[PDB]
């Protein structure tokens, strides 16, 4: 009723309706799934292009805000570049003002406040886009996710996307926190493979990879190894 | 139902018209009858004032923008007010800085400019006041008639307001005379034109006209109660 | 050209201040009073520019009333002080600076007898005791030879009437009169003004 | 008709439902826990989440430090709370550079509650969703507790549960609490009875709770997390004096 | 529903409607535009269709210049084409004003395409309906085309269209990169069109279609002649 | 059906229908046409006398937006009288600040984006105001291009607004305008002027005829009234 | 036959079919909702009379103002919303006052009801000002007092528009009370007729029987300032009646 | 119809979303005060301890500034903003005019907040009605009160919130200047007055009095306890 339409209107239960709603437009989203390893943090998505006339190299799904912090978006893509830009630019105030690489924790709830924003006024629609945000600080891998909402979980493994619900089984069933990332990167593409809906392929699958030595996206070659497995 | 796109001046109908403008338009029309008209030396505004009741006083339907021109108002009378200042000021401005009297016609393309922008955007409704400008610049006696929607109107001779159109049929059998009158004679074609507006039993009197003259040596002048007197004398019966 | 003279104590903090307010030669006021009590227990004793010494202190004795109503418990000496400087502070930057010279003297349950000092710069410092003015330069030193921390308060009435009567003898300006009140737990009292006739 | 919506009309019957309709969302958030003892007061919360793949990072999900006297617990909508608890830490530090002393705890707790009655007055923007439990200590009324509501109306309580299954949680404290008697070992234990009622789970997991102790020791207020295994340990003290009165029984 | 109507509000299944709507006013246009990659070229073409003898074929083009070297066919409203051009070409000189080097095409795509999502996060303007195809020249990946659509997508693309038979067209297209023999000017010239006259079965006349290419040896964009159509379609129709 | 309510929606087809509904306006207001020819371009509108009360050479719907350049207008006319003030302002500020007379396919670009806004924003309605601009410079040449409520701008050869428009369209089309010289145009505007009049709806109309061109030594003037009465009288023996 | 669909009523800034603008129409609905107030001016000067509606008998009668003073010369009656009242009185107030300074001189009766109607027409969002009321103000107010024309009455309407009347009543029973006014009134009676007339027209509109407690009475006779009768004097009219 | 928007009149001239906010204050909290001659007295009912709440917190009754007190009727938290924003007005006029606010100066200005937020949409009328209390330069009592409309009248006695129908025709019966003649005796009437309306006794009522000079007290509860033990023996 009434409650659906307005993004500043409580329903009756207390629920923000169009939040809810925005969420729904990640779970239509193309598959992502990130796990967190020991050594690394493994981000990969599935980039299915429509036609062979769409040149890969042109956009990438995965894509690095600072050397040690990248990012994968499940959702809608116009709104992964605000954000990214947005967080590409947080970060360097962080570097002006303290001089040191962003933590990512702080990335994440900085880029999170962002989305807060534009939930609060009427005037903008929530962004419909989730974010798993994975880096390498203080030796330590960590993952995290933000959705449209605004709020900032971390997830040692999760999936965002198509079938979300049964990646995340897949991964518990599949998931020790003692893996590997060499070991991880494939547990990631097994994942995506369970709702691929086509043969993977190296240009269908974008992955990315952080370590101590900072994120970096497998290029085509790499990928087509580990796919090779 | 068509219902729909009469609820703002931002919706355009079906058929390309706006109707809140011409809504705003149907305002000139509750009020009360002004007839304006000139001659080769003069330009002549009458009206027919009403009274909320015996002891309260007639409305003031002639106002003076400057010592060239003058303003009948037909319709809401807070956006006449409203108006008016903006034409002083306009007019105040021009001596101030080129120290000419504005020409008459300048001002109504400015009445004209400030009227339209409530049309086309959202928020304030549409001024819906009638007036009828009357000045003599150089170029001459002027009569110009501004509608609720920012038309304006150059005229030989006009009345706006309630049963107006009586006043519009006389004015045009006599208009020719008109070109050649004498002011006492172009104010009584008036008087008759606004009488033609009355209520048959109603009859012109000394407090429901007024009367206001601009001519080449006659600053803007608004006769009232017992200065109509000589011109209203000189009239017969009604037809 | 104003003297404020704050004597702290085991348990009281004495201030005083010359009565006269004047313009360019003369003297207008004999009885003008330069401490504004902002709490029960806290007086600002306020020397400076004309104007601009009534103008902050009025702000800051309505500021720490404020708290008083809105909060139900009055602000600690050491608080209303930071709470003065920071607002001395953030004008004098500004295009209005107040320049003015303070002295604030409070007791506290808690923390006992305080006196701070603050010049028109603004800095803050917590002093046994302190004078601004010129008269300061005559008396501080009388002070500092005869002050004990743990001084009497009959003792420090008499030191601080020693203090002033050097004023007499040497300062070129005529200060006749001074107010003296005293903050213990009970809290601002009221002493005799010292008059030297 | 409806008279909820816009949060500025006021309804037929005086009452503003887009704040009542909001209080309705903290009662789907996790139950969180304080009790005021003698000693120091404490902070316990259902951490709701449990899905395996989730790392607790963090120093609490849902006990946030204010500042060094105080700290808070949230229950509502998350992204809410974080844009309050943001703004509660800057209050303090506001008061601390200006007065140089540390906020009293009611101080900060009306601030936050002023924000919060401004976003229901003003037309454009929703009413905070989120309701939080206050605790610290002040120099003038020592340790307190205070709850707030997405009404900005605050109130101080010596024990109370905001979020799913309160009611039952008053309950239970309002004949279990002992005024004047509660110590902090005693409290701990009061927390853990409550919340293995409240919550669902027949086992407190120890990883499905985060309790959280504010207490003064030489002169500086410490807040602490209780680590798992101390937990444990609470856990474990508890099933076994339950079932102690269940085998007397 | 409802869920519709306003762009902001996002449908119960997450689907942002309206922008949705915007893709389908492209069409409405009638006109489809086809842009090939080949291995040292760049061709856009599209169909020129005038509705009045009376109109200047000069004046009506769908091909515009960025700046020097990047060409754009903007297919949907005419106007709003229009406004689009005036951005990129705003853009294209702020980044040579800013960075001190043309802007490359994937950078202006990205900017022109990053307004586009402005307008569909925010409540009162409308997204544009138009789609805009760049061809430009990078020094460092030879030949790039880029196209931008309502949604705020930027992909670039070896060979896209626009338009009533996009899908035809970029099967076809898509048939003739999968036999890939790279494609050399005249190729990537002859390619566009037999695609644009195959889709539309229109057996093309030099003045129904215009044609316009970057090339690496010449990198500046230019519209070719009629002329010099002529002379690609004759050859087209001899072999 | 909601989506006719405002600019900012888009139909679920695709169209932007409060646009067209705009251009709707236009038809209501009476036919304007404009010919170029190889010397310049003249430009008459039907001006329809509503009542004998209205002076005469007022009430115009033809504007000297600069020296160089004339407007036509059609459709609402308040909108039109601001829409000749904007170009007004356009002009002056281009010969403000570029040093020269505005070159008249900058300045449609210029008018139409303005009136594009107007399409986009909800706030605002478009603007229901149809006009065709004209100008003649000795480099540029003779220049007519019309600028429809869209903001859609195109040069016309010869171009006609209003009611009749497509009545007007097809005697236009038989004129071979390149080839003619701006006198002889007056004459042929004026004829088909009175072909669209309908006698029966409209009571009467004034023609009101303007023209640029190296006769006017590029300046957009109303024609002398010397020349305006020779054309209504070729029109009226034409009329038959 | 009713067709009662209304829908151009609400939102001011909506002029209906016919061009009526309702809401503003419906603020003049108010004053009808106030306590009547009655003003007579005659030569001898402009006499204004109110019924103060007092609720309880706890509430302190003097506390209800519906006659102030502008100004010595120039007084307010005001009936309809009393909040909308004060601004519009301040604004009043503040006017008069402005005159003195920029000009030495006392304003006209008539300039100072231009002055407050000036502010009653922004409510048609006229200005861009934030801080104007968007609803058209709900108070009527009858302005009398004696200027340089001698003693003259003008009433003021939720519209804005202004006249001078010889007498007006607005509020509850203005209807009739005018109709007896009308009768009542000869440009030559003296004001203390006018005081006696008007108070006989309040106690047969008012509900209440006439005491002193529930009028408020004021007059400006040319020498004297705006003068409130007290409720001495009050009783002594009132006995009279 | 003409109940949503505050800026819309009715047919017949009635600003509704005005009178329901009138309504949230009949919700509230019962609050009585009585102009002694000398003194002025505030009594204010307590809803419930509910045994674990402090009750420091919840406080009906304020002081604005020395000589001006408060009680409040209506949504608590809006109380808190009014009660702010004339705090720091007292505090403001005293700087501005170096004098103590006068009892009136302060209901003006609360009022005229009130009618700022009636007066456009996009705000929400404050949903409190107020009783101010003080004593004025010349010492004589004053009450005033205040409503959500932002109409203040000065009141003898008066009662606002739940109950104030029935508190206030038992004032009107009870209330004579015998009763205002003793200080205790004014005491007594606002406790008599506040039993009728309160469901329990004593434990429920917060009574404030402000004597000529002397600071608002809030009397302890052993102190209302024995005057409402006088009350009720002399029942």
């Amino acid at each position: 009723r009434g409650y659906s339409f307005s993004l500043t209107t409580f329903s009756p239960s207390g629920k923000l309706v169009q939040i809810e709603y925005a969420l729904a437009a990640v779970a239509g989203g193309a598959p992502s799934v990130g796990i967190k390893a020991a050594n690394g943090v493994v981000l990969a998505t599935e980039k299915k292009q429509k036609s062979i006339l769409y040149d890969e190299r042109s956009v990438h799904k995965v894509e690095p805000i600072t050397k040690h912090i990248g990012l994968v978006y499940s959702g809608m893509g116009p709104d992964y570049r605000v954000l990214v830009h947005r967080a590409r630019k947080l970060a360097q105030q962080y570097y002006l003002v303290y001089q040191e690489p962003i933590p990512t924790a702080q990335l994440v709830q900085r880029v999170a406040s962002v989305m807060q924003e534009y939930t609060q006024s009427g005037g903008v629609r929530p962004f419909g886009v989730s974010l798993l945000i994975c880096g390498w600080n203080e030796g330590r891998p960590y993952l995290f996710q933000s959705d449209p909402s605004g709020a900032y979980f971390a997830w040692k493994a999760t999936a965002m996307g198509k079938n979300y619900v049964n990646g995340k089984t897949f991964l518990e069933k599949r998931y020790n926190e003692d893996l590997e990332l060499e070991d991880a990167i494939h547990t990631a593409i097994l994942t995506l493979k369970e709702s691929f809906e086509g043969q993977m392929t190296e240009d269908n699958i974008e992955v990315g990879i952080c370590n101590e030595a900072g994120f970096r996206r497998l290029t085509p070659t790499e990928v087509k190894d580990y796919l090779a497995a | 139902f068509r219902n729909q796109y009469d609820n703002d001046v931002t919706v355009w109908s079906p058929q390309g018209r706006i109707h809140q403008i011409e809504y705003a338009m149907e305002a000139v029309k509750q009020g009360s009858a002004t007839v304006g008209l000139k001659s080769k030396t003069h330009a002549v505004l009458v009206a027919l004032k009403r009274a909320q009741s015996e002891l309260a006083a007639h409305q003031k339907k002639i106002l003076h923008v400057d010592n060239h021109i003058g303003i009948s108002i037909a319709g809401l009378t807070a956006d006449a007010r409203l108006l008016c200042n903006f034409m002083r000021q306009e007019c105040l401005d021009s001596r101030f800085v080129f120290d000419r009297p504005l020409p008459v016609s300048r001002l109504v393309s400015l009445i004209g400019s400030k009227t339209q922008i409530p049309t086309q955007r959202y928020g304030r409704r549409p001024y819906g006041v009638g007036l009828l400008i009357a000045g003599y610049d150089d170029m001459g006696p002027h009569i110009f008639q501004t509608c609720p929607s920012a038309n304006y109107f150059d005229c030989r001779a006009m009345s706006i307001g309630a049963r107006s159109q009586s006043a519009r049929t006389y004015l045009e059998r006599h208009m020719s005379e008109f070109m050649e009158c004498n002011l006492n004679e172009l104010v009584k074609h008036g008087l008759r034109a606004l009488r033609e507006t009355l209520p048959a039993e109603q009859d012109l009197t000394t407090k429901n006209v007024s009367i206001g003259i601009v001519g080449k040596d006659l600053e803007f002048t608004i006769y009232d109660d017992d200065d109509v007197s000589p011109f209203l004398e000189g009239l017969e019966e009604r037809p | 050209m104003e003297y404020l003279i704050g004597i702290q104590g085991p348990d009281y903090v004495l201030v005083a201040s010359d009565r006269v307010a004047a313009s360019n030669i003369v003297q207008m006021k004999d009885d003008h009073d330069k401490m504004f009590k902002m709490s029960e227990k806290i007086l600002l004793l306020c020397v400076g520019e004309a104007g601009d010494t009534v103008q902050f202190a009025e702000y800051i004795q309505k500021n720490v009333q404020l708290y008083k109503m809105r909060n139900g418990y009055e602000l600690s000496p050491t608080a209303a002080a930071n709470f003065t400087r920071r607002n001395l502070a953030d004008c004098l930057r500004s295009r209005t600076p107040y320049h003015v010279n303070l002295l604030l003297a409070g007791y506290d349950e808690h923390e006992g007898p305080a006196l701070y000092y603050m010049d028109y710069l603004a800095a803050l410092a917590k002093a046994p005791f302190a004078a601004h003015g010129y008269g300061a330069f005559l008396t501080l030193s009388i002070l500092d030879r005869y002050y004990t921390p743990t001084i009497s308060r009959e003792r420090a009435v008499e030191l601080l009437r020693k203090c002033l009567e050097e004023l007499q003898k040497r300062f070129i300006l005529n200060l006749p009169t001074f107010s003296v009140r005293i903050i213990d737990k009970n809290g601002i009292h009221d002493l005799d003004n010292i008059s030297f006739p | 008709r409806r008279y909820d919506s816009r949060t500025t009309i006021f309804s037929p019957e005086g009452r503003l439902y887009q704040v009542e309709y909001a209080m309705e969302a903290i009662g789907h958030a996790g139950t969180c826990l304080g009790i005021l003892a003698n000693d120091g007061v404490l902070l316990a919360a259902e951490r709701r989440n449990i899905h395996k793949l989730l790392d607790e990072v963090f120093f609490s999900e849902k006990i946030y430090k204010l500042n060094e006297d105080m700290a808070c617990s949230v229950a509502g909508i998350t992204s809410d709370a974080n844009v309050l608890t943001n703004e509660l830490r800057l209050i303090a530090q506001r008061y601390l550079l200006q007065y140089q002393e540390p906020i009293p705890c009611e101080q900060l707790v009306t601030a936050l509650c002023d924000i919060k009655q401004a976003y229901t007055q003003f037309g454009g923007k929703r009413p905070f969703g989120v309701s939080l439990l206050y605790i610290g200590w002040d120099k003038h009324y020592g340790f307190q507790l205070y709850q707030s509501d997405p009404s900005g109306n605050y109130g101080g309580w010596k024990a109370t549960c905001i979020g799913n299954n309160s009611a039952a949680a008053v309950s239970m404290l309002k004949q279990d609490y002992k005024e004047g008697e509660m110590t902090l070992k005693s409290a701990l234990a009061l927390a853990i009875k409550v919340l293995n009622k409240t919550m669902d789970v027949s086992k407190l997991s120890a990883e499905k709770v985060e309790i959280a102790t504010l207490t003064r020791e030489n002169g500086k207020t410490v807040i602490r997390v209780l680590k798992q295994k101390e937990v444990e340990q609470l856990i474990k003290k508890h099933e076994e004096e339950e079932a102690k009165a269940e085998r007397e029984k | 529903a409802g869920f519709d109507r306003h762009i902001t509000i996002f449908s119960p299944e997450g689907r942002l409607y309206q922008v949705e709507y915007a893709f389908k006013a492209i069409n409405q246009g009638g006109l489809t535009s086809v842009a090939v990659r080949g291995k040292d070229c760049a061709v856009i073409v599209t169909q020129k269709k005038v509705p009045d003898k009376l109109l200047d074929s000069s004046t009506v083009t769908h091909l515009f210049k960025i700046t020097e070297n990047i060409g754009c066919v903007m297919t949907g409203m005419t106007a709003d084409s229009r406004s689009q051009v005036q951005r990129a070409r705003y853009e294209a000189a702020n980044w040579k004003y800013k960075y001190g080097y043309e802007i490359p095409v994937d950078m202006l795509c990205k900017r022109i395409a990053d307004i586009s999502q402005v307008y569909t996060q925010n409540a009162e303007m409308r997204p544009l309906g138009c789609c805009m195809i760049l061809i430009g020249i990078d020094e460092e990946q030879g030949p790039q085309v880029y196209k931008c659509d309502p949604a705020g997508y930027y992909c670039g693309f070896k060979a896209t269209a626009a338009g009533v038979k996009q899908t035809e067209s970029t099967s076809f297209l898509e048939k003739k990169v999968k036999k890939k023999f790279d494609w050399t000017f005249e190729q990537t010239v002859e390619t566009a069109i037999t695609c644009l006259s195959t889709v539309l079965s229109i057996d093309f006349k030099p003045s129904e279609i215009e044609v316009g290419v970057v090339t690496v040896e010449n990198p500046k964009f230019r519209i070719l002649t009629e002329a010099e159509i002529d002379a690609h379609l004759v050859a087209l129709a001899e072999r | 059906t909601g989506y006719d309510l405002s600019a900012s929606t888009f139909s679920p087809d695709g169209r932007v229908f409060q646009v067209e509904y705009a251009m709707k306006a236009v038809e209501n207001s009476s036919t304007a046409i404009g010919i170029r020819c190889k010397d310049g371009v003249v430009f008459g509108v039907e001006k329809l006398v509503l009542s004998k009360l209205y002076e005469e050479g007022s009430n115009k719907r033809l504007f000297n937006v600069d020296r160089h350049v004339g407007m036509a207008v059609a459709g609402l006319l308040a909108d039109a009288r601001s829409l000749a003030d904007i170009a007004r302002e356009e002009a002056s500020n281009f010969r403000s600040n570029f040093g020269y007379n505005i070159p008249l396919k900058h300045l449609a670009d210029r008018v139409a984006m303005y009136v594009h806004a107007y399409t986009l924003y909800s706030a605002v309605r478009p603007f229901g105001c149809s006009f065709m601009l004209g100008s003649y410079s000795v480099n540029d040449g003779a220049q007519l291009y019309m600028i429809d409520p869209s903001g859609v701008s195109y040069g016309y050869w010869g171009c006609a607004i209003g009611k009749a428009r497509q009545a007007a369209k097809t005697e236009i089309e038989k004129l071979q305008m390149k080839e003619m010289t701006c006198r002889d145009i007056v004459k042929e505007v004026a004829k088909i002027i009175y072909i669209v009049h309908d006698e029966v709806k409209d009571k009467a109309f004034e023609l009101e005829l303007s023209w640029v061109g190296e006769l006017t030594n590029g300046r957009h003037e109303i024609v002398p009234k010397d020349i305006r009465e020779e054309a209504e009288k070729y029109a009226k023996e034409s009329l038959k | 036959m009713f067709l009662t669909r209304s829908e151009y009523d609400r939102g001011v800034n909506t002029f209906s079919p016919e061009g009526r603008l309702f809401q503003v129409e419906y603020a003049i609905e108010a004053i009808k909702l106030g306590s009547t107030a009655i003003g007579i001016q005659t030569s001898e000067g402009v006499c204004l009379a109110v019924e103060k509606r007092i609720t309880s008998p706890l509430m302190e009668p003097s506390s209800i103002e519906k006659i102030v003073e502008i100004d010595a010369h120039i007084g307010c009656a005001m009936s309809g919303l009393i909040a909308d009242a004060k601004t519009l009185i301040d604004k009043a107030r503040v006017e008069t006052q402005n005159h003195w300074f920029t000009y030495n001189e006392t304003m006209t009766v008539e300039s100072v009801t231009q002055a407050v109607s000036n502010l009653a027409l922004q409510f048609g969002e006229e200005d861009a000002d934030p801080g104007a009321m968007s609803r058209p103000f709900g108070v009527a107010l009858l302005f009398g007092g004696v200027d340089e024309k001698g003693p003259q009455l003008f009433h003021m309407d939720p519209s804005g528009t202004f006249v001078q009347c010889d007498a007006r009543a607005i509020g509850s029973a203005s209807e009739g009370a005018q109709s007896s006014l009308q009768e009542v009134y000869h440009k030559s009676m003296t004001l203390k007729e006018a005081i006696k007339s008007s108070l006989i027209i309040l106690k047969q509109v008012m509900e209440e029987k006439l005491n002193a407690t529930n009028i408020e009475l004021a007059t400006v006779q040319p020498g004297q300032n705006f003068h409130m009768f007290t409720k001495e004097e009050l009783e002594e009219v009132i006995k009279d009646i | 119809s003409y109940d949503r928007a505050i800026t819309v009149f009715s047919p017949d001239g009635h600003l509704f979303q005005v009178e329901y906010a009138q309504e949230a204050v009949k919700k509230g909290s019962t609050a009585v005060g009585v102009r002694g001659r000398d003194i002025v007295v505030l009594g204010v009912e307590k809803k419930s301890v509910a045994k674990l709440q402090d009750e420091r917190t919840v406080r009906k009754i304020c002081a604005l500034d020395d000589n001006v007190c408060m009680a409040f009727a209506g949504l608590t938290a809006d109380a808190r903003i009014v009660i702010n924003r004339a705090r720091v007005e007292c505090q403001s006029h005293r700087l501005t005019v170096e004098d103590p606010v006068t009892v009136e100066y302060i209901t003006r200005y609360i009022a005229s907040l009130k009618q700022r937020y009636t007066q456009s949409n996009g705000r929400r009328p404050f949903g409190i009605s107020a009783l101010i209390v003080g004593f004025d330069f010349d010492g004589t009592p004053r009450l005033y009160q205040t409503d959500p409309s932002g109409t203040y009248h000065a009141w003898k006695a008066n009662a606002i919130g739940r109950g104030a129908k029935s508190v206030r025709e038992f004032l009107e019966k009870n209330y004579t200047d015998e009763a205002i003649e003793t200080d205790d005796l004014t005491i007594k009437l606002v406790i008599k007055a506040l039993l009728e309306v309160v469901q329990s006794g004593g434990k429920n009522i917060e009574l404030a009095v402000m004597r000529r000079d002397q600071s608002l007290k809030i009397l302890n509860p052993e102190e209302i306890e024995k005057y409402v033990a006088e009350i009720e023996k002399e029942k």
